[PDB]
């Protein structure tokens, strides 16, 4: 099975160098090239490069002077590096495969990386609890969640009893505060009665700061 | 550079419906056009290759067309799972760029927001905020209206909102409402109200709570 995994999300000052490293599995990087693509919030795609097999890279041309991607091909390792960063270049990046060796139509993708150009500092987020009450069942069925607050930058990482609840979760879009700092909100709807005998606990990891909560979620009354 | 151009920026359907998306370049670029479906928080995904190509894994209802410079996406018979974003790519000339994308909507009957409120933990309250949330689960259409009322005084430019995408299997969508007050503003009030309007509700839906009780 083809895959790309690229490095987490993260922060970078202005002026300052941005650094990917993307790692493949399920093919050769010497049979290869690995392409590089960013996506703009809201927007479309933009190709940004290619290092190809044997080693020798194309860049866009609006990238030529501040882009370089390397590799490793012992280690399948490919290296997208570019230079004075401004709040314009704010945006998730990708690395990808094509089908054939000297082709463009991209198969395979890695998840993307998150990066956010800002002159601000990394804060991890604090986690409340969104608890029901009897005051909270609809038809039998009571909603909970976690509150994700105050952390830069984007992106969190949110899910329920590590996986195993998705039924009925939903993890909205984090809003921006006047504060700088984003929040988000993430609930899921249960029977009221599992409130007594199951355990709810929402996962939520902020990587750029590497904080990691496990909360549990219960009725106050 | 070769500029394509997508319409609709926005195509709304009804499920079983016959699709078509547009991409249109800037100039001749022959049958070297890909397509690729992109759903929410997702990475692209490979659709159609050079117009009409199929590839490996994709469904049967998807199936490109088109040479020179206008080309088509189609999908026989929509499904709610293909509510995403969808974008063209060109590479018949250096530098391979690609449409601005056009997101698909899927039509669904009008069903009203199930309301909960939600109050502010006594573990956030240490910090000297109170934030108040009211979650508007699976409704339709995406147009909904929250009103915050702190005893009954109608509250403005304190409160935040966000939007799920359309949920893959029911096509609803659901709201998140913020309303965020100072630890002092909050202990000095006593009713909490969320009102949600909707175009499926008779009237509006109040969830409250009355701090402390």
């Amino acid at each position: 099975q083809v895959q790309l995994k690229q490095s987490g999300p993260g922060l970078v000052q202005p002026s300052q160098s941005l650094s990917i490293t993307c790692t493949v599995s399920g093919f050769s990087l010497t049979n290869y090239g690995v392409h590089w693509v960013r996506q703009s919030p809201g927007k479309g795609l933009e190709w940004l490069g290619v290092i190809w097999s044997g080693g020798n890279t194309d860049y866009n041309t609006p990238f030529t002077s501040r882009l370089s991607i390397n590799k490793d091909n012992s280690k399948s390792q490919v290296f997208f590096k570019m230079n004075s960063l401004q709040s314009n270049d704010t945006a998730i990046y990708y690395c990808a495969r094509a089908l054939t060796y000297y082709d463009y139509e991209f198969a395979y993708w890695g998840q993307g990386t998150l990066v956010t150009v800002s002159a601000a500092s990394t804060k991890g987020p604090s986690v409340f609890p969104l608890a029901p009450s009897s005051k909270s069942t609809s038809g039998g069925t009571a909603a909970l969640g976690c509150l994700v607050k105050d952390y830069f930058p984007e992106p969190v990482t949110v899910s329920w009893n590590s996986g195993a609840l998705t039924s009925g979760v939903h993890t909205f879009p984090a809003v921006l505060q006047s504060s700088g700092l984003y929040s988000l909100s993430s609930v899921v709807t249960v029977p009221s009665s599992s409130l007594g005998t199951q355990t709810y606990i929402c996962n939520v990891n902020h990587k750029p700061s590497n904080t990691k909560v496990d909360k549990r979620v219960e009725p106050k009354s | 550079d070769i500029l394509l151009t997508q319409s609709p920026v926005i195509l709304s359907v009804s499920p079983g419906e016959r699709v078509s998306f547009s991409c249109r370049a800037s100039q001749s670029i022959g049958t070297n056009i890909h397509w690729y479906q992109q759903r929410t928080n997702g990475s692209p995904r490979l659709l159609i290759k050079y117009a009409s190509e199929s590839i490996s894994g994709i469904p049967s209802r998807f199936s490109g067309s088109g040479s020179g410079t206008d080309f088509t996406l189609s999908i026989n018979s929509v499904e709610s799972e293909d509510i995403a974003d969808y974008y063209c790519q060109q590479n018949n000339n250096w530098p391979t760029t690609f449409g601005a994308g056009t997101k698909l909507e899927l039509k669904r009957t009008v069903a009203a927001p199930s309301v909960f409120i939600f109050p502010p933990s006594d573990e956030q309250l240490k910090s000297g905020t109170a934030s108040v949330v009211c979650l508007l689960n699976n409704f339709y259409p995406r147009e909904a209206k929250v009103q915050w009322k702190v005893d009954n005084a109608l509250q403005s430019g304190n409160s935040q909102e966000s939007v799920t995408e359309q949920d893959s299997k029911d096509s609803t969508y659901s709201l998140s409402s913020t309303l965020t007050l100072s630890k002092a503003d909050y202990e000095k009030h006593k009713v909490y109200a969320c009102e949600v309007t909707h175009q499926g509700l008779s009237s509006p839906v109040t969830k409250s709570f009355n701090r402390g009780a």
